[PDB]
């Protein structure tokens, strides 16, 4: 995440970090005790959960890490054009819920009128740095009209577009997978975006969240 | 040549880890791949990197 | 109706 | 604080969840979506 800064401790609990061999991959969004939501691309075989995590470099007494045991990516994701770029995770054993680990509910009303939202992760900041601390930023929905408009031909009804025209504030790499989060409801998931990271020219796309409603519910029952 | 080319996240927000040849280097490197798009320098092994562009 | 008040998260939010 | 609690919404027919705080509010607030739908469900 550019131009943000670091998160309080006890606002972030829905956050999940997605480990392969070690590192950081991508953000992730706990949904539910047994399903963390994140990108398609994110896609790996054996994948490690880390919930109730804030400083990556540190051991948490309020972290929960799971293996995943099934990955489900949506069945009409196309890599070529950033479509449905949306993927469940289900966990080995449902996490124990706390302070600093809790779901977060799903944005349902696709016209929610609510264009005030925030951004977080451990992606890389606008120096180039990857962050210990987990970062926050305050960013905007912008118009379909005016997403199409930086993304001529690309964007799609399952995507969304959020940014800030005065500093940039932006996600990055490193924060795919995590939370676009307005009015308490989980509106989408970080996909892609400019090049270089920063929205003062062209928002970031996210995963439209209030349209996988009913395959979330699906695959959760399933 | 597809060795000569800049490494390229793309614009999707991965972190992956991925392998690229640096002409000054004379060697492959690793880079952060962002999952989507980027060019083809942009390999999965340190190996295979060098077999193609060593 | 307890059932038709609106969701209020209170002022510890 | 943030703690997952659920309502009934009467534009669904069926209880939701939301962010509750911890104190306050009013009586739409279940800890439960089980308990929610025995008291206001159809």
């Amino acid at each position: 995440l550019v131009h943000g800064g670091p998160c309080d401790k006890t606002s972030h609990p829905y956050q999940a970090a997605l480990y392969t061999s070690g590192h950081l991959l991508c953000g992730g969004v706990l949904i539910h005790p047994l399903w963390v939501l994140t990108a398609a691309h994110c896609k790996k075989p054996n994948l490690q959960v880390f919930l109730g995590k804030h400083n990556l470099g540190q051991q948490e007494s309020s972290q929960e890490q799971s293996s995943v045991v099934r990955a489900v990516i949506h069945p009409d994701y196309d890599a070529a054009s950033h479509d449905q770029d949306i993927m469940l995770l289900r966990l080995a054993r449902p996490a124990k819920l706390s302070e600093l680990i809790q779901p977060l509910p799903l944005e349902r009303d696709c016209s929610a009128q609510t264009t005030s939202c925030h951004i977080l992760g451990w992606g890389k900041t606008a120096d180039g740095d990857f962050p210990d601390t987990i970062q926050c930023a305050y960013i905007h929905l912008v118009s379909r009209e005016e997403c199409e408009h930086a993304y001529p031909g690309q964007i799609t009804q399952n995507m969304l577009c959020a940014g800030d025209e005065k500093y940039g504030k932006d996600s990055c790499q490193g924060d795919s997978g995590g939370p676009l989060v307005c009015g308490d409801h989980l509106r989408g998931l970080v996909s892609w975006g400019n090049i270089p990271c920063g929205s003062k020219e062209k928002p970031g796309v996210y995963t439209n969240v209030c349209r996988y409603t009913n395959w979330i519910q699906k695959t959760i029952q399933a | 040549e597809v060795c000569s080319e800049q490494a390229e996240t793309g614009p999707c927000r991965a972190m992956i880890s991925r392998w690229y040849f640096d002409v000054t280097e004379g060697k492959c490197a690793p880079f952060f791949y962002g999952g989507c798009g980027g060019n083809r320098n942009n390999f999965d092994t340190e190996e295979y990197c060098m077999a193609v562009c060593g | 109706e307890v059932c038709s008040e609106q969701a209020e998260t209170g002022p510890c939010r | 604080a943030m703690i997952s609690r659920w309502y009934f919404d009467v534009t669904e027919g069926k209880c939701a969840p939301f962010f509750y705080g911890g104190c306050g509010g009013n009586r739409n607030n279940f800890d439960t979506e089980e308990y929610c739908m025995a008291v206001c469900g159809s």
